């Protein structure tokens, strides 16, 4: 996994992999790790993807309860809060790793969650297996107070880097584009790898396969 | 070595066009403690090998008298023979896998950059005789942080020239200073070329510390 | 991590280092360790990150619901004692080592240690982290009885220097905090604003 | 450890240790053995009766397993060596293929021994 | 587990071993012999670790048949028993133990019939009647029960199948046969193997 | 692994399946599992392959020797007499081999189970491998010394059939040698599926 | 390893508005085989089945829940499942289980009852959906299946070809798997119909 | 402690035909959840007539390989020919053995020619287990790529197909489709695919593109 | 060790278990019944960890009676199955576990017979044939070779007589008695006890 | 143990506390951990007292005979050197922290660092023990280039006195030597003698 988000001048860019592995295989190839928290703050997850998914739901979840109380739009800092809050409560054992990224009253905020309820808030953070390579990216390129684009290709280049530079990371990059006035949520925003065309043909023909026994059953 | 002492961290390495460029840091660890600051990471092996090592530094300075009085030995012999930076990589690829097998490893990790006969050579070598060649190389925390930058140049420019390569390896040590723990602001570059080996230094990093202003 | 808090006449300073390592790598290079606790109450915070934010956290809360049902500025030794109660009633669980230093009106400048085990003592000076360790004697030759301001925070910025340089833990920039009666004033010392020493070379 | 060659050729091609040894097999009592149809008679020479002697201490003729035998002449302390030597193949034969030896095979460990003494350092 | 007796009369050492080979869940061989003839008149009886107890025990049977070839006569049991248990002691505490439990029978012209009990680690002890294995458990008591010194072989062979009845009743590993031989001044006889 | 042998009236008949297991991965489903030690012996093969495979080479090498040593062919006892002291002097140190030594000598017929455990025991019939326990069920249940020969290669297939069915550890073909007189001879090699539409 | 007990080998497989759903039927308790007709994929509605592999017990208890809340659901809301929301249920279900977790993978099959549309998931054992467009695996054998689906699967099959690759993807993947296999099941899941075959498979 | 040890991952695999031999592996060089390079071939040239495979500790690769030169040359000096792929299978065999209580945990596939003319593939264990093949994966993905070869070359479970001869192109279609597919699924096999070719021409070499994520 | 096996005919199940309880070396009891009737035509077969089997098998036969006397009619031997496989996977996770490897059968009115095989995890399989024990192992294939669908009650017992002729032979464990039961149309009924 | 050297022009200073402690139990408070090496080579010992005794022992004899052999007064590299291949040989074998410090006519006061596996290092000033953690601050900041022996002296003797008040191993009295070519000045501190440092007390 590699996930990664950096602060622009209007916004938050968030990226992602789209591989997921069951041990060292990769078991999905275009899995989504870009989460809806709310509609100005998403979430890239990586960790226990199990963990990582039911977490960000349910603080999703109870941001939809606050703002709907509120009748605000709701902050990142509340998400921060319940995030953090709710994995030192599980004492660690929920390994949410998670990078918080959105844009309320108060600005683009971003924020890496450590699944023992740590909390960092920085200008630019990267998570997953694949972190170093995309720390390596963003300690090289980042400015403060970027434009959009330029952004965006730093956290492509960081996915990309995290990609190509780590096993457990690959097959395309997502972004979600963030700022006051708008949600970009880009998937994918690049393919860099694909398939290699089959050279041969395998497509075993009607009859080739013996079968025992067959039940047909018509529905409606 | 079966519990490392004193020990390096990352030592970098890429080729180019010419010659070859290696960089490490002039500290010993011992622990977290940044104990021993003025240390050279970096041998001249010959006037055509050099190298440099992570990990065990009693086992490098092990591997400098060995290495070193290998090369005073053959260069007795004034033969017309001298070993290539290959042959020195071979050596210690069968001196590291030699150290494995009696389960009394050398606990290093050494980047054997040369250049003879109007090729570069760069070379890797670890405690386990785990050994190959590359355009790049990084031991340690580089293999994470610095081999990713090193590796997306040397995929878009194959061929660098000196000041590109001495470019990479300074940032890259940039990198290594802001994101490795046991790193330090003081590092030699030896150069390997047709002109011998040139080791220059202390060199140090000028760091960029913005961000430490970008919370609120 | 490197914290430092040095009690003068007037008020305090305080002092950090701005580094978080996972194992050994730098997860944080400017790490705000120097927790705001109320409006005159700082603590540093070294140990687990996560132990430190929640207590750091809830201690803000309790002293902030105190001082306004008291309707008074609150105390630094009741920010420092509800540290205590909560990190040695949790001290198996917690990995947490605070210096809080602080302004009050009654008792002045005060710096409290909570290092891990939850005790809690008044210093003139205290020191934490792993990185603390090397600059006991630094810092047992030059503090001096009655230091002003600006010495203490030149003693605070070498001592943490000091502790950066050998540290692998620390490292980063050197974040200060004077707490007195006017308020606080912070300072961050990054380059070569952080007290450069010579290695003893040839 | 001595480690001479005691047993070299000669200008003529002769290995003179070996021909000596047969000379001190010639100076020994004559062992006489007959193959039969069904029966193997060893017999060999007493030479020295002596009525004081105890006849069952200096018999000639040894038995090597439950099916082998030997009787020998020379020197009777060599003779005793290799006798001993022969008794302790012949059950390490019926340890380690479960049938007792062949009368050839003993043959045959017996003549190694001899030739290995006839080539070896300082023996 | 593996089950050795022996029984010592006046005149006759009556020993009896059960006859299975097994392989930790199947009997691999139901006619299996535990019973290795040293001389004429000297029976080991060898139990134990796999592997050890065939080695141990021919290493001891060509030394004592190599005795005899030596010597003209062969060992008495009482040195057939001192030898085996200098060789198991010796190697005790080498590289490679032998992990055997031995009953050694017995008859000396002189000093009549003999056995002998020999644990793993080899401590030697002459006693009127043996056993080994978890069988001896059961078995023990039955023949501290009924043995006298002067107990004829037709009895001895009574009080075996005894103790062999207690095995079938209440011993809970299946040994449905077991060889049964006697030493004597005639030498050691093939008795009937006891069968259930 | 599933192995077998038994003597009958007519010599020994050996069989074996032919698959490898990596753990759960079968590695191969090809695996001749009855070594051809010299033209008068037969070998089994389970427990380790390597070991298996490299000992009873060594068997057949020190086998070959003992033949030109003492210009005749050696017996099935001392043939498994010498794999047993081979394989004695490596106990704790992790030999996983447990094998069936199969030939005719002037005793008659012979068959000698013999492990890296350090068991050598002859005997009328033996199944070694981990599908062992569901070879002894059938070949104990139609085993008899006077088996004609086409009766004693149906129980043999058989039997390695059923072990195959019931264990995961084997499948494969039914390897099925016989030791005859003047040496072994090779049966057949019938593949499991193959027996499925049989039986 | 608890989930390589039983053995055990469920593909689920996409094709153009058609899905196929594949088991391997030994029962067995280790190395030991029991039975060879051992239900590994249970029905979820009229064209919607669910797939799992792994411990038995497992497999029972996981598949008998789901069709507890299944049934009370499409009771209480008058409709039959949508497939996403079946994996949403399953998920759920896997989670509850967190930290005492059943030792079952599940995998999904499917068309939408409205639409028709070909689903497939499938979810590790404490709950994590995935959801792909082309095959899930999950199994003891799962890197078999893994290179057969992935060399044999080719977009847009009708239900004769997405027969054809599901039973050459499951039967070549469960004959490189010692603890698998003991015959093949495949439910092929149209609109119109719903096709169940057991194949000729290696009995070893 | 310390760990002699280290899975450098690679999948390499062998394919006989009538008149010749291909051997092929991946080029990424790996350790844990790093590329070392991605250029790093498996296959190796012995004789005119072999090519070995190894995969795994790349150390004892090296080394093994190494030493399988020096015996090759060992046997050309002191029986004056060259070694036949059997005779390099079973000394394989028994220099794995010799190593049997401290393994070389490298897996191989020796693919090449035999005095006959055809293709031979022999397959170890990591402790020198060989048997014959007609075609073996072996490796990290070894378990992705066996089926497929039982499928399309071994033609199991296959009804009413007509088994063909193997021909050169359709098995050489057949490694690049399988390393395609391997390179999608497994995390260490990937960056280049390099195939040697043994036939009674020679060993000639090819090398394609994978992913190099 | 402790030996289950259910033969299931077109009318019938044929159910055998060993008669021994043991105590490490000892057979304490040798007339020990394994067979629980839950109702007029189900048996429960239950060996296992000591105490569990006593404790879950009298549970499962008290709910099954107490269904019976609530409700007028029988638990059918799917539905008592299914019970018995309910409650032990209920248990699994908990802080009381059941090792205990259970054999149902029974004859219903409308599905005929039924013999279900469920191992200590609590999975549930229908099997024409079934067995615990370290036996199984002897003797499934024994049944593999000689099971045909449509085998009567004799044949049956036959086959049976097989198996536990293997058992005598090959196994370790001294199992000699045997309890035989049918359950039919007309109930269960008890058959001799196959001896040796 | 905290032991030091620190070299000036013309020689050394070597200095080392005086505490051997078995646990928390101190079984020798006067311990003598400055050993004469050669006449104008001392080492300071750290570590395992059994290992550092006998490896100086072994040094001794060494380089003892080497320099009867060469004629010369030995070098300090020389010495350190042998220690160097005495505790990498054994650096499984041995808990031995090295400092190496002495002087010699061609090279002038050296201070040689041989910590535990074995490595060697010429530094400026040297410190080691377990207490020379609590002094590193100290020794950085306070550490001037051009320093006289008077100088050395006063610097050894105060960062031994801090880092035996912080360490509880470390402790008794300062044990001073002074190494150049007239000779060997060795001193005891004690009571007063050793540099006091007044502890914040709370006003």
């Amino acid at each position: 996994t590699t996930i990664a988000g950096v602060v622009y001048k209007d916004g938050i860019v968030l990226g992602a992999d789209t591989r997921a592995t069951e041990g060292m295989v990769v078991a999905d190839k275009n899995c989504s790790k870009i989460h809806f928290i709310s509609p100005n703050i998403y979430c890239c997850g990586a960790g226990t993807a199990a963990d990582t998914d039911m977490t960000t739901q349910l603080i999703s979840s109870n941001l939809e309860l606050h703002s709907l109380s509120t009748g605000r739009l709701p902050r990142v800092v509340t998400a921060n809060r319940m995030l953090k809050q709710m994995l030192f409560r599980y004492q660690g054992y929920i390994g949410a790793a998670l990078v918080l990224g959105g844009v309320d009253v108060t600005g683009p905020h971003l924020y890496s969650i450590y699944p023992h309820g740590s909390t960092d808030k920085l200008p630019y953070v990267t998570m997953g297996s694949g972190s170093l390579a995309a720390m390596a990216v963003f300690e090289d390129k980042f400015r403060p107070d970027m434009e959009e684009e330029e952004a965006k290709n730093l956290v492509s280049e960081a996915i990309a880097a995290g990609i190509f530079n780590d096993l457990g990371s690959g097959s395309n990059i997502d972004l979600c584009v963030i700022s006051k006035n708008k949600l970009d949520f880009l998937r994918p925003y690049t393919v860099p790898n694909k398939k290699g065309t089959r050279l041969g043909r395998y497509r075993c023909e009607k009859g080739t396969t013996a079968v025992l026994t067959e039940k047909i059953t018509p529905l409606e | 070595t079966q519990n490392p002492m004193v020990t390096g961290t990352s030592v970098l390495g890429v080729k180019f066009e010419g010659g070859v460029v290696i960089a490490a840091d002039m500290l010993g660890s011992y622990g977290s403690l940044a104990r021993f600051r003025n240390i050279s990471r970096i041998m001249r092996v010959n006037n055509s090998t050099m190298l440099g090592a992570s990990g065990d530094y009693a086992d490098f300075q092990y591997l400098k008298q060995v290495l070193g009085q290998m090369v005073i030995d053959e260069e007795l012999l004034g033969d017309g023979h001298s070993y290539s930076p290959r042959a020195i990589h071979s050596w210690l690829t069968r001196a590291m896998y030699s150290r494995r097998s009696k389960m009394n490893p050398l606990w290093n990790t050494m980047v054997i950059g040369g250049y003879a006969d109007g090729e570069s050579f760069l070379g890797y070598v670890d405690m386990l005789g785990v050994a190959y060649e590359a355009p790049s190389l990084a031991t340690g925390y580089g293999a994470y942080l610095a081999q990713p930058l090193l590796r997306e140049v040397l995929e878009k420019q194959p061929v660098l020239s000196q000041t590109e390569a001495r470019d990479l390896v300074e940032r890259c040590m940039r990198v290594l200073y802001y994101r490795d723990a046991r790193s330090y602001n003081r590092f030699q570059i030896a150069t390997v070329t047709e002109k011998g080996v040139e080791i220059e230094g202390p060199l140090s990093t000028e760091t960029n510390w913005d961000i430490a202003h970008m919370i609120s | 991590t490197t914290i430092m808090a040095v009690q003068f006449d007037g008020g305090v300073v305080l002092g950090a280092d701005s580094r978080t390592t996972t194992g050994s790598y730098i997860a944080n290079r400017v790490t705000d360790k120097l927790t705001p606790i109320h409006d005159r109450i700082f603590c540093c915070r070294s140990g687990s990150a996560a132990d430190t934010q929640a207590v750091a956290d809830a201690v803000t809360y309790q002293l902030g619901f105190h001082s306004i049902e008291l309707n008074e500025p609150p105390l630094v030794h009741t920010a420092a004692s509800l540290f205590k109660e909560m990190c040695y009633r949790y001290r198996e669980d917690l990995m947490a080592g605070i210096i809080i230093a602080g302004w009050d009106p009654q008792e002045g400048g005060q710096v409290y240690s909570v290092p891990m085990g939850g005790m809690m003592v008044r210093q003139s000076f205290a020191i934490g982290g792993s990185g603390s360790s090397y600059i006991y004697g630094y810092v047992d030759a030059t503090y001096r009885e009655g230091m002003t301001k600006e010495e203490c925070l030149q003693f605070t910025a070498n001592a943490l220097a000091l502790a950066m340089e050998r540290d692998g833990s620390s490292g980063g920039v050197i974040r200060l905090a004077a707490i007195a009666e006017s308020g606080v004033e912070r300072q961050v010392l990054l380059g070569d604003q952080i007290p450069k020493f010579a290695v003893a070379t040839l | 450890s001595y480690d001479r060659a005691i047993t070299v050729f000669s200008p003529d091609g002769h290995l003179f240790q070996v021909e000596y040894a047969q000379e001190a097999v010639k100076k020994g009592s004559t062992a006489v053995g007959v193959r039969g149809r069904d029966i193997v008679v060893l017999g060999v020479e007493k030479k020295s009766v002596a009525k004081l002697q105890d006849e069952r201490t200096v018999r000639k003729i040894c038995a090597l397993d439950d099916n082998v035998c030997m009787a020998f002449a020379g020197l009777t302390a060599d003779a005793r060596i290799v006798i001993n030597r022969a008794r302790v193949e012949c059950q390490s034969h019926r340890l380690t293929v479960e049938d007792p030896v062949t009368v050839e095979y003993i043959t045959r460990y017996i003549a190694s021994l001899k030739q290995r003494y006839t080539q070896s350092n300082g023996r | 587990m593996e089950y050795l007796i022996g029984i010592q009369g006046p005149d006759y050492v009556l020993v009896a071993s059960d006859r299975v080979a097994a392989s930790n869940i199947v009997q691999m061989k139901d006619d299996h012999d535990k019973m290795f003839k040293m001389s004429e008149k000297i029976l080991l009886l060898c139990v134990g670790e796999a592997g050890d107890t065939v080695q141990f025990a021919e290493y001891i049977q060509k030394n004592v048949q190599l005795y005899k070839m030596r010597n003209g006569y062969e060992l008495s049991p009482t040195a057939a028993a001192n030898f085996t248990r200098r060789n198991l002691a010796d190697c005790l505490r080498s590289r490679t133990p032998y992990h055997v439990n031995l009953l050694l029978a017995g008859y000396d012209e002189h000093e009549g019939p003999a056995l002998y009990y020999m644990d793993y680690l080899a401590a030697l002890a002459k006693a009127p009647f043996a056993a080994h294995g978890y069988g001896a458990f059961l078995t023990l008591s039955i023949l501290d029960r009924y043995y006298t010194p002067t107990i004829s072989r037709e009895r001895a062979v009574e009080l075996l199948r005894k103790c062999l009845e207690e095995l079938q009743k209440r011993f809970i590993l299946n040994l449905p046969t077991f060889s049964v031989r006697i030493i004597d001044k005639n030498g050691i006889h093939d008795l009937d193997n006891i069968s259930f | 692994t599933t192995t077998l042998a038994f003597k009958f009236r007519h010599g020994v008949i050996v069989a074996a399946d032919s698959r490898a297991t990596a753990g759960a991965y079968i590695a191969s489903q090809t695996v001749k599992k009855v070594i051809e030690i010299n033209p008068y012996l037969l070998g089994t093969m389970a427990g380790g392959a390597a070991d298996c495979s490299f000992w009873e080479r060594l068997l057949a090498r020190q086998c070959r020797i003992y033949e030109l040593r003492n210009k005749e062919r050696i017996s099935v006892a001392a043939a498994s007499k010498l794999l047993a002291n081979m394989v004695y002097q490596y106990k704790g140190m992790g030999l996983s081999m447990g094998t069936m030594i199969c030939g005719w000598d002037k005793r008659g017929p012979g068959l000698y189970y013999v492990d890296s455990e350090g068991n050598r025991i002859s005997g009328a019939t033996f199944s070694v491998g981990s599908g062992s326990v569901y070879a002894y069920g059938v070949m104990d249940r139609g085993y008899s010394y006077d088996l004609e020969v086409e009766q004693a290669y149906d129980l043999a297939r058989r039997a390695i059939y059923q072990a195959t069915y019931r264990d995961a550890y084997s499948g494969g073909a039914v390897n099925l040698y016989h030791v005859r007189e003047d040496g072994w001879i090779r049966v057949s090699s019938d593949n499991v599926a193959d027996l499925h539409e049989k039986y | 390893s608890i989930m390589s007990y039983n053995g055990g080998a469920v593909m689920a497989m996409k094709g153009k508005n058609c899905v196929a759903i594949a088991a391997d039927r030994r029962f067995g308790i280790q190395a030991q085989m029991v039975t060879t007709d051992f239900q590994k994929i249970f029905p979820m509605g009229d064209r919607l089945y669910i797939g799992l592999a792994g411990l038995a017990t497992d497999v029972q208890t996981v598949a008998q829940r789901l069709k507890f809340r299944l049934n009370l659901y499409e009771l209480k809301e008058g409709r039959q499942i949508k497939p996403y929301t079946l994996m949403s249920m399953v998920a759920n279900l896997l989670y509850e289980k967190r930290f005492g977790p059943y030792y079952t993978e599940p995998v999904i099959a499917g068309l939408d009852p409205k639409t028709f549309k070909p689903f497939i998931c499938s979810l590790d054992l404490i709950g994590c959906p995935m959801v792909t467009d082309d095959f899930v695996v999950s199994g003891t054998c799962a890197e078999q299946m893994y290179g057969m689906c992935e060399s044999l699967w080719e977009p847009n099959m009708d239900p004769d070809h997405l027969f054809e690759t599901i039973s050459q993807a499951m039967l070549n993947a469960v004959d490189r798997d010692a603890v698998s296999g003991m015959g093949v099941i495949v439910h092929i899941i149209e609109k119109d119909k719903i096709t169940t075959r057991t194949l000729k498979a290696r009995m070893d | 402690r310390f760990s002699p040890y280290v899975f450098n991952g690679g999948t390499i695999l062998a394919i006989a035909g009538e008149d010749f031999a291909i051997v092929a592996s991946d080029t990424r060089l790996s350790e844990g959840f790093s590329i070392h390079t991605r250029d790093s071939p498996k296959c190796y040239k012995l004789t005119d007539k072999t090519v070995i495979g190894c995969s795994g500790f790349h150390g004892d690769c090296l080394t093994l390989t190494k030493i399988i030169e020096a015996r090759l040359k060992m046997y050309k000096h002191s029986n004056n020919k060259a070694m036949t792929t059997g005779a390099i299978a079973a000394m394989l065999s028994t220099i794995l053995y010799s190593r049997r209580f401290f393994p070389y945990y490298v897996y191989n596939i020796i693919g090449g020619l035999d005095e006959e003319g055809k293709g031979a593939v022999y397959s170890f264990d990591p402790v020198g287990s060989y048997q014959r093949d007609s075609f073996k994966a072996g490796g990290s993905a070894s378990a992705m790529l066996q089926p497929l070869l039982d499928n399309q070359v071994g033609f199991k479970n296959m009804q009413n197909v007509e088994h063909v001869p193997l021909s050169l192109d359709r098995a050489m279609r057949l490694v690049k489709d399988v390393f395609i597919s391997a390179a999608e699924r497994d995390v260490y096999t990937g960056d280049a695919l390099r195939i040697c070719i043994v036939t009674k021409e020679g060993i000639r070499e090819e090398t394609v593109s994978l992913r190099k994520d």
